[PDB]
């Protein structure tokens, strides 16, 4: 890799000024080959990695869906060329992000935070591959986020409080993957609406130095009935 | 809108 | 090029719908291998070219200020190393924009509107690579951004009404070079005065399809003598 | 603030 000469402190270094900076793709670079030392992440390196990330393939998919609007809305060949230069750049952005979690981050001890957020980083790629995906791969693709979200979900509720902000974030997220990639609205409700009620119900468990992150994911699980309602 | 996913933060 | 086996009006086409998707470096792309089919570009086009290198090199600018504030905050090699990485490939787009102008688009012949436009983006460009410039190569980006935009304004004086938005547009961009990268506020303040009060004197002259953009920059000329004052 | 040059239009 281009980072392989660089040192791992120097790449986390570099990977927290590309976020100042609001250089994702350079960020998303670096803790690539943060990743590529095979040493675990702390809590502080995943965000840095989740939000590189997060950022380079949602410019991707916000471009995807203009493009496929556009796409639609005239049914030559140029807005169909230029969509799909598009996904497969979104295509491969996802590869490398499912090819690292499994090269390297998906273990089998470690964290259970740790081992949550990644098979819940494992769903979210297939999740975006599931978006732009068609026939003889779309529901293999589909499978794959449903059984990763899945054995996050089956870790979270026995090893987390219900308020941890992985264990929402997931939820949310599995919720998302119900009512928009699988078609199961009631699926998406039922898991919302638990995760909420489940939250509200353990609220003592809120964390000194999370609970920010905890009563946002509460919200836009809410935010999200309210929509489906 | 459509349905919203967990945001980034920090 | 990578864009040389792509007809012309797809390459227009989906410059467009990049500026549609903000995909800018895409825009960027496709506008580069338009011009380089050598025919000349229309108004709109030019617009299309403009907007696309500047909304890249707009970024690289936003991210080279950060890292050099971060730089001198702290007046380890990190910070200087990545400055520099960014500072490479901003210089990097503005000798290809400069290239372009060079070998395809700067011209004796054709309309005043164009050759204006074309030694206005000269003059941009290099002031854009003046501002990350040092030493035995400064000044002589200096001049060269001094002598192509003082062509463009010999030119728009003779050619075009005080109200043109590209002789507005290039006024203000000499000004703000005068001020920030000649730091000589005087001839800031004299050109940007000048030009606005030219502008409301033969205010008559603002066009049916341009007025919008004419005295959207006579607002910003003001904008900038109040801060200046 | 600093100096404001020219925006990009349409
Ligand atoms: C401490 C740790 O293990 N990693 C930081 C993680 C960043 C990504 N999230 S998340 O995507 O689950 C999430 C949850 C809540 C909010 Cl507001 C944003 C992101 C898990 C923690
Ligand atoms: C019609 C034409 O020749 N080209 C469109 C050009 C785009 C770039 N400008 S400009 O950079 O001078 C400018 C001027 C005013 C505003 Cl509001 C934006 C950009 C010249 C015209
Ligand atoms: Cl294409
Ligand atoms: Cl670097
Ligand atoms: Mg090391
Ligand atoms: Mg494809
Ligand atoms: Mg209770
Ligand atoms: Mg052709
Ligand atoms: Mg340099
Ligand atoms: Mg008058």
């Amino acid at each position: 890799g281009a980072m392989g000469s660089m040192e791992r402190a120097s790449l986390i270094q570099k990977a927290k000024l590309a976020e100042q900076a609001e250089r994702y793709e350079d960020m998303a670079a670096f803790m690539k080959g943060a990743v590529e030392k095979g040493e675990e992440l702390s809590c502080e390196e995943r965000n840095l990695l989740s939000v590189a990330y997060k950022n380079v393939v949602g410019g991707q998919r916000a471009a995807w869906r203009v493009l496929s609007s556009i796409e639609q809305k005239s049914n030559g060949p140029e807005v169909r060329e230029y969509r799909e230069k598009v996904e497969t750049e979104l295509q491969g952005v996802c590869d490398t992000v499912l090819g690292l979690l499994d090269s390297h981050l998906i273990k089998e001890a470690g964290d259970a935070e740790s081992r949550v957020f990644y098979l819940k980083m494992k769903g979210d790629y297939y999740r975006y591959l599931a978006e732009v995906a068609t026939g003889d791969d779309k529901k293999r693709i589909i499978d794959s986020a449903r059984s990763a979200y899945q054995e996050a979900m089956d870790i979270s509720k026995k090893e987390m409080p219900p308020t941890n902000p992985i264990r929402l974030g997931l939820a949310l997220n599995f919720s998302v993957f119900h009512y928009e990639i699988a078609n199961s609205p009631e699926e998406a409700i039922s898991l919302a609406k638990t995760t909420f009620d489940e939250a509200m119900a353990d609220l003592h468990t809120l964390s000194e130095d999370s609970y920010k992150d905890s009563t946002l994911i509460m919200q836009l699980l809410r935010d999200n009935l309210t929509l489906w309602t | 809108q459509r349905s919203t996913s967990t945001p980034n933060v920090h």
